[PDB]
DNA sequence: TGACACGCAAATTCGTC
DNA sequence: GACGAATTTGCGTGTCTCGACACG
RNA sequence: GUGUC
């Protein structure tokens, strides 16, 4: 077990509560992580964090090489039978879940040249995109060609009494960005210091297994 | 033509037209050798050993932890006494991006994004060391 | 030559001292009337009617007393087994509970109020006839070497069979008439009885549950679930070539239907649907909490139900094509049944129907009254509880439509020929088939029963292997939580399944964890976690009885803490050698270091059926190899109690080792310490009883040389 | 029948009313028969059942 | 004997591993005259007894063939122009097979099969190498029409008897003599002995009713009788030849 | 499947070998011998199987099948396909089965146990039902066979 | 194959447009060209030619016996042993072979 | 929990106005 | 080109599923 | 329902 003594390699680790509080984690599980994101443009983005959820709705182009016109003319006048605010689809929705409303353990690793720097995350999120639009397309459609137990409806009602936040976007090169990535990555303490936490493991043993 | 019909058992190529795993102190060690900055996603013990439980929120602010990499062996996580160890699962093959929400007085807020995961590391602390240090 | 301790056979005594043969059935209830009983309490514990919302009765405290008899005016005196054997009385003790009620306006908390009586057994915890000397046994006319375990109801010795039924929260893939088909039976505390089954059929899965009319597509359920795009529904499903061309299908076809959007799905499931308010909220509903209750769901995420369908139909997919099929034959998923659970159900719906229709003796009084005031104790009844225990044990019908069930044949008088046939019913098992000739696999013997049941040991005639017999050394585990075993498993480093996508499952790498049949998550490189939870289990934190296992073929790790399993000790070895030695057994013969600090020790521990399936196990100490995990104690406890009694037994054929076992209890003999006093219908009693010269080590561990059945000639 | 093990039982409880204690005659292993039929040499009968 | 005559499959080996029911339920089989049976089993002898490889050439003949098992690869092509399936026959494949298939088999094959398509869009492109055009109609679109053509190519016979499933061929030995009998699994035996290479006259059933239909019912007394007696020879019973043939 | 039978032939041989040179070293008054000799309850298997080796005990005409996964006994290896380990017994009824030779030898009488238990109900439903058809065939005078009409 | 779009994430169906074909689907507008070639290779598994049965290669794997037969006066015979249960007691069957120019089978 | 003989019924083809 | 007539095939439902004796 | 053939 001795031959653990020569190659012994050291790193230091930080953690800082600057940008913790705002922070929070976005999933895509439906994109390739080849492909991006932030490149294509975004015209809205809206939050709200009472219940952690997020609606995202990006821009992407009306006429293209690759678009075929007569679907979209079509869909655009089953939707009209206001949601769009041009002659086609140029937006897609995106919808969230709230998972794992209890996260501590989860916290995100910045490595720098020579240090670690740690920061507590908030909330992890889900980004799915979603159809709706054709659903109140449809049942518009239908409306004018025919013309103690606790629910769901409740719940509804319970998110319809939060208001709603907006956002504005700041992506690939922007100041901002800097800003944050350095009030991310300054640890302000730069000098070691010890005595923060001793725990012996016959104590972490023992408060990590209750007796009891 | 960069938008592509994706493939979901070939998502790592996707060619379409014209899996290999890794260990974290290797892996350490060419992200360090390259000399570049990216961001990694960790996962931490519940209840950590501190002053009932203690996370990083009931916690300071500063150096709080130690690497140590053992030649032939694997990376291992120290806070003066408590032993961990700390290795790489479920290897992400989707796209993962951390933002910083920023919120103002009523609506008027900013949204800024700071860079993606593409790697998450699991730490956790050896019972055996535990158990062979309580008996002894 | 190699070190061999020829002391591990003082073991085995110590060990039936602690619990065995007959004391689990003492187990079952002594566990029972300390920790089901209020549970029970507990969960009916508040009751009112809806006349006035100010009327209403509480649950403080529940528990019951010593076997007493009531005469002619307030005459409780402690009543011996024998008097209720000779009188045709009926051993029971009441139930006093401490229940608060409000009448007027002001409360009133009545302690020690009498609800009604239940039968305690012989040798229990509430019973006269335990920590007593012979001398003392010899006071109240009952024979020491009674093992006990029955019920005395008017008179007669009834003791109730042990019954094995089919695993639940499970998935089973077998094979049919025409194909292969996956089935789920789903059943927790709870009353909610389920079996949903996915069939496949040209090429296309489909769903049959009996709350719908016609079958579902199972991309319908999925864009029902809230899995909207069709890529990572087959991202869940899985990335393989050979999986996509049977799922390309099924996905065309519901291409084919127009239904794209959650409330599409919701409205075409709410049309199949039928029941004797909208659709979509009944669509909703019912796959909320109808299909899989096993499967809790916080608010209304069917992420996890979802994922496990997935898991299901690549489990179906990997099964088609090939033949690899599941079985109903192994007994690493057949789970045993005492009289434990079943007075516990009883009871509970006793107690619900007397709290339900009390509830409607004061529904029609508080308008139609005469004061102000109403008393609920002279509205009170004891009969209906005694007379529903009493008719349930003696009569044998377990009929609870509250729980959807009808079973006969439950309880039998006790043999009382001889000796060995009064102990050899208390081991005998019943089994879930009914006698019948289309049977040959469950009759058949199975190589995953070791030391468990009895090979030779059954009856020949028309039941040839329906009716089985327990082993010397085992022991049926009970019922635990899982708080701490999850608390542990999170610590250990095991994944959250909601964060990952489906993707990542594919993954060979990749392990499932399951605790009695619920997906946990996802743990990488499975073998640091079996070997630290074993490590942690031979600690003393975790409980002995919990089994884990891993298979490779599915990529899955198991963990088991359900009631119901086999456990036999096993002694362990490391890497050449067994941890126990001669010196730790000399302690055990001087008279210290006993088998639960032995079990401390972490040198022997209990394996079950489906975790030995993963270790090997060496008969000797001579065929020790070097992957060997744990030995055998002693080869001979393979036998049986019947099956104890034939001298060489390997010398002598099977035929003839089973008719003679057969044919054991049937012989004629001394029946006990008190045959004059006790009067029983037929008696056959011998004159001069001999002793066995080729007597049996099972002999004397049963003490057979005291009440001998035959002679020597 | 095909049953061997009535006849070293007979021997065995032959050999022990002889010397006067009792044989153990336990599954997968118990006394063999060998050093009983040399016990059945010192009394004087004939060795195996004759 | 019948009382005495439950255990199975009798004469245990690996000379010839054929499930052949014979015990109790072949007789209740007899006993109930079912139109459909279980284990066919219809024996054959060859004109040319002699000669081994004629009798693998005619053991190809009563043999249902497929087209995916003759097919070394498939494609379908996606161009600026129209797309069509097109599959590539092996002729090696057959040639150690020694099939009578050549192209135009299989496009007359697949263009009397019972799946839609006629004489209108199939085309023989060089030796071995077929094409198809998925058309647009009578549906639905031409794509959902390709995953209906390629699920069901291999399914189409190209040649043989469709409902006679597996055959293999028999060596009977003596002091100098050597013959080479032919079993097939089917019930169409009307359809198996009127072809060239088999025996048309010395070729025997299983099944009560395919003899029945296709001899006569005179016929039929003559089979169940060595039907019997053939089960009760392997059992070690005796039973005299009246009493099956006043049950016949 | 071929080593399957490539073995199996390998084992019966010791069984047959040791029985025959099992003959030659018997007496001429070994009362069993001399049973088998006349033949009222006996045979030269029972000779063999009592004296030199019981020989292999099959299960539906075939090896025992593996029970908890690619394996019939946890006692044995993984994927072991040899004779001794998987159904092949050597010690006889003499010497002293093993606890595996014991179950393996068990499980075949277990195989024959549930067969005469099922035969009785098939065979006489049979017997009741060919015996209803049959029951009124009788000869004539003039060597003639009819039916009651 | 298997094919999605990147924009919504649902499948894509090929049809014809007005030019050339299009690769089209039916939730979001998403058209990709279709150029020079595009084509997949599959690999269906072919039959194999079985091997004949029967014959004395066969006979070889069991061991035979040295026993005479009283129907052609050889010592040459194949012996079979089975087991069946007869009307009194089990007793071990026998089956009985010719290994000659007759070659006949019976049961003992 | 196997056996197939009865009805009951819908997809489909040759035929003639 | 369009309507009445007769064929083949998936699917619905009913009956048992050896004998004898003794005891509670 | 149990026990035997
Ligand atoms: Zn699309
Ligand atoms: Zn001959």
């Amino acid at each position: 077990n001795e031959e653990d003594d020569p190659v012994v390699q050291e790193i230091d680790v930080y953690l800082a509560k600057s940008l913790a509080e705002k922070l929070y984690l976005f999933q895509y599980p439906v994109r390739p992580a080849s492909m991006t994101y932030d490149d294509i443009p975004h015209l809205s983005a809206k939050i709200k964090p009472k219940q952690q959820k997020v609606e995202l709705e990006m821009a992407i182009d009306t006429l293209n090489p690759n678009y075929c016109r007569s679907k979209g003319e079509q869909i655009a006048l089953n939707v009209d039978g206001s949601t769009y605010s041009s002659k086609l689809m140029d937006k897609q929705t995106f919808c969230s879940s709230q998972t794992t409303s209890n996260t501590s353990r989860y916290a995100a690793a910045l490595y720098r040249q020579g240090e670690l720097h740690l920061t507590p995350l908030h909330g992890i999120l889900q980004l799915r995109p979603s159809f709706s639009y054709l659903d109140k397309a449809d049942a518009k459609h239908r409306e004018r060609e025919a013309a103690r137990v606790q629910s769901y409806e409740f719940l509804q009602k319970k998110h319809a009494e939060e208001p709603w936040v907006h956002l504005h976007y700041y992506g690939l090169r922007d100041s901002r960005s800097e800003h944050e990535r350095q009030y991310l990555l300054c640890p302000g303490s730069s000098g070691v210091e010890n005595t923060e936490l001793v725990k012996s493991p016959s104590e972490y043993l023992m408060m990590l297994m209750p007796p009891s | 033509r960069r938008p592509a019909p994706p493939l979901t058992p070939g998502r790592l190529p996707s060619i379409r037209s014209r899996p290999k795993d890794v260990s974290v102190a290797e892996l350490l060690r060419e992200l360090s050798l390259t000399k570049e900055e990216e961001l990694l996603f960790l996962q931490l013990p519940d209840t950590l050993p501190g002053q009932n439980a203690c996370t990083l929120a009931d916690l300071t602010e500063g150096q709080v932890g130690k690497l140590l990499i053992r030649k032939s062996g694997r990376v291992q996580l120290l806070l003066g006494k408590v032993t961990l160890d700390v290795t790489m699962g479920t290897a992400c093959s989707f796209l993962q991006e951390l933002v910083s929400v920023g919120l103002g007085d009523s609506r008027t807020g900013e949204m800024t994004v700071l860079g993606h995961v593409k790697h998450k590391l699991v730490c956790s602390p050896d019972f055996e060391s535990l158990l062979d240090h309580k008996h002894r | 030559p190699i070190p061999t301790v020829e002391e591990k056979w003082r073991l085995l005594p110590a060990f039936l001292k602690v619990k065995g043969l007959v004391k689990q059935h003492i187990d079952s209830f002594n566990y029972f009337i300390n920790v089901e009983i209020k549970k029970i309490m507990k969960a009916n514990e508040k009751v009112t009617s809806d006349a006035d919302p100010m009327w209403y009765l509480k649950y403080l405290n529940i528990y019951v007393g010593l076997p007493d008899v009531e005469e002619s005016f307030n005459v409780t005196r402690p009543v011996s087994p024998h008097e209720c054997r000779l009188r045709d009385m009926t051993y029971s003790a009441p139930i006093t509970v401490d229940i608060e009620y409000t009448r007027g306006s002001q409360r009133i908390i009545r302690n020690a109020l009498p609800i009604g009586r239940m039968p305690i057994m012989l040798r229990s915890s509430n019973c006269v006839l335990t920590g007593k000397t012979p001398a003392e046994f010899a006071k109240l006319n009952e024979c020491p070497l009674d093992p006990g375990g029955y019920f005395i109801v008017k008179g007669v010795e009834k003791v109730i069979l042990i019954q094995e039924q089919l695993s639940k929260n499970r998935i089973i893939v077998e094979a049919d008439r025409k194909g292969a088909v996956g089935a789920s039976v789903t059943s927790s505390t709870h009353e909610k009885k389920s079996r949903t089954n996915m069939a496949v059929k040209q090429g296309r899965f489909y769903l049959r549950h009996n709350t719908l009319s016609e079958d579902i597509p199972i991309v319908i359920i999925f864009k029902a679930m809230g899995v909207e795009s069709d890529q990572e529904i087959v991202q869940m499903i899985g990335t393989e070539e050979h999986v996509m061309a049977a799922f390309g299908p099924s996905l065309e076809e519901c291409q084919k239907a127009q239904i794209f959007t959650q409330m599409q799905a919701l409205k075409y499931i709410g049309n199949k649907v039928r029941r004797q308010k909208t659709k979509i909220e009944e669509a909703r509903e019912l796959l909320a909490s109808t299909i899989l209750t096993h499967v809790p769901v916080k608010e209304f995420n069917f992420r996890a139900k979802c994922i496990y369908t997935a898991v299901m139909v690549r489990r179906v997919i990997l099964a088609q094509g090939d033949n690899k099929v599941d079985d109903r034959d192994y007994y690493g998923n057949k789970r045993l049944e005492l009289a434990g659970q079943l007075l516990s159900l009883l009871f509970e719906d006793l107690f619900k129907k007397f709290n339900s229709e009390m509830k409607k003796i004061a529904d029609q009084v508080i308008p139609k009254q005469r004061a102000a005031q109403f008393d609920v104790v002279k509205h009170m009844r004891q009969d209906q509880i005694t007379n529903g225990m009493v008719n349930a044990i003696s009569t044998g019908n377990w009929s609870l439509k509250r729980f959807k069930m009808d079973r006969q044949g439950v309880t039998q008088v006790l043999s009382r020929l001889s000796y060995i046939s009064a102990l050899g019913m208390m081991t005998r098992i019943s089994s879930q088939f009914e006698k019948t000739r289309k049977v040959s696999g469950p009759r058949s013997l199975q190589p995953s029963q070791w030391g468990m049941l009895c090979p030779s040991d059954t009856p020949e005639g028309e039941a040839c292997g329906l009716v089985k017999n327990l082993a010397l050394m085992t022991h049926i585990t009970t019922d635990m939580e899982d708080g701490p075993i999850v608390k542990l498993a999170s610590n250990l480093g095991v994944e959250d399944v909601n964060l990952l996508c489906g993707e990542e499952l594919s993954y060979p790498n990749v392990f499932l964890v399951f605790l009695n049949g619920n997906i946990l998550g996802v743990i990488r490189d499975h073998k640091k976690l079996v070997n630290t939870f074993r490590l942690m289990r031979r600690a003393g934190y975790i409980n002995e009885f919990v089994s884990i296992s891993t298979n490779l073929t599915d990529r899955c790790v198991y963990i088991s803490s359900d009631g119901g399993r086999l456990c036999r000790p096993y002694i362990i070895v490391k890497k050449q050698k067994p941890a126990v030695t001669n010196k730790h057994m000399e302690e055990l013969a001087q008279g210290y270091r006993n088998f639960e600090d032995f079990l401390h020790e972490s040198l022997v521990e209990y394996l079950d059926v489906n975790e030995e399936n993963d270790c090997n196990i060496a008969l000797y100490e001579h065929t020790i190899n070097k992957d060997t995990t744990h030995l055998e104690i002693e080869p001979f406890t393979l036998l049986g109690v019947c099956a104890g009694l034939i001298p060489y037994p390997h010398h002598n054929q099977s035929p003839r080792n089973t008719y003679q076992c057969a044919m054991g209890k049937q012989a004629m003999g001394t029946i006990g310490y008190n045959q004059r006093n006790r009067i029983d219908t037929l008696m056959y009693l011998l004159a001069y009883p001999q002793k066995p010269m080729v007597k049996t080590k099972t002999i004397e561990l049963i003490e057979f040389e005291k009440l001998p059945a035959g002679q020597n000639a | 029948r095909m049953t061997v093990g009535k006849l070293i039982e007979l021997l065995a409880g032959k050999a022990g009313v002889l010397d006067g204690r009792f044989h153990y005659g336990t599954a997968f292993g118990g006394s063999k028969v060998k050093d009983v039929c040399e016990d059945l040499v010192r009394h004087g009968y004939n060795y195996l059942g004759k | 004997p019948g009382t005495q005559m439950t255990l199975k499959t009798f004469h245990f080996a690996g000379v010839a591993s054929m499930n052949i029911t014979l015990g109790v339920p072949r007789i209740k089989e007899i006993i109930n005259a079912s139109k459909a049976i279980s284990t066919p089993i219809i024996t054959a002898q060859l004109d040319k007894d002699d000669d081994a490889d004629y009798a693998r050439l005619v053991k190809g003949r009563i043999e249902k063939t497929l087209l995916g098992e003759i097919s070394e690869y498939i494609e379908e092509v996606f161009l600026p122009d129209d797309c069509f399936i097109l599959v590539k026959l092996s002729l090696e494949r057959i040639r150690l097979l020694r099939l009578e298939v050549n192209a135009e088999t299989v496009r007359y094959s697949i263009c009397t099969s019972k799946l839609r398509v006629k004489p209108g869009d199939v085309a023989v492109h060089g030796e071995a190498v077929v094409c198809v055009t998925p058309r647009e109609n009578s549906k639905s679109s031409m794509y959902y029409v390709l995953q209906f053509l390629k699920e069901d190519l291999p399914k189409v016979v190209v040649q043989g008897i469709p409902e006679v499933s597996r055959a293999v061929i028999h060596i009977d030995e003596q002091s100098g003599k050597e013959k080479y009998k032919l079993l097939v699994e089917g019930d169409n035996l009307r359809a198996v002995m009127a072809t060239h290479g088999v025996k048309g006259t010395r070729t025997t059933s299983n099944n009560t009713y395919e003899v029945e239909k296709t001899l006569g019912i005179e016929a039929a007394r003559t089979t169940i009788i060595n039907e019997i007696q053939y089960t009760m020879v392997n059992h070690g019973m005796s039973i005299d030849r009246r009493h099956v043939m006043l049950l016949s | 499947e071929t080593l399957e039978a490539l073995i199996l032939k390998e084992l019966s041989v010791i069984r047959d070998h040791a029985g025959s040179a099992c003959l030659r070293e018997l007496d001429k008054s070994n009362s069993p011998l001399t049973m088998a000799l006349c033949g009222s309850k006996g045979s030269f298997i029972n000779i063999s199987q009592m004296i030199a080796c019981v020989g292999q005990q099959a299960i539906s005409g075939s090896r025992v099948p593996d029970g908890f996964e690619n394996r019939s006994l946890p006692h044995f290896e993984k994927h072991s396909k040899l004779p001794a380990a998987k159904g092949f017994v050597a010690n006889s009824f003499y010497s002293g089965l093993t606890p595996t030779e014991f179950f393996f030898h068990t499980m075949a009488g277990r195989e024959g146990l549930v067969d005469t238990a099922v035969k009785t109900a098939e065979t006489g439903y049979m017997q009741r039902r060919l015996v209803k058809s049959l029951e009124d065939l009788c000869s004539q005078y003039d060597l003639t066979v009819r039916s009651s009409t | 194959m298997l094919l999605f779009c990147p924009g919504c994430g649902n499948g894509l169906i090929v049809e014809e447009g007005q030019r050339c074909h299009r690769f089209s689907c039916n939730t979001c507008p998403y058209v990709h060209n279709i150029t020079r070639k595009v084509t997949n290779r599959k690999y269906p598994k072919l039959k194999e030619v079985d091997d004949v049965l029967g014959g004395a290669a066969a006979w070889e794997n069991v061991d035979s016996t040295a026993e005479s037969c009283p129907k052609c006066e050889h010592p040459r015979a194949y012996f079979m042993q089975l087991q069946t249960r007869s009307a009194d007691e089990p007793m071990t069957t026998f089956y009985k072979c010719c290994n000659a120019q007759c070659g006949h089978r019976w049961r003992d």
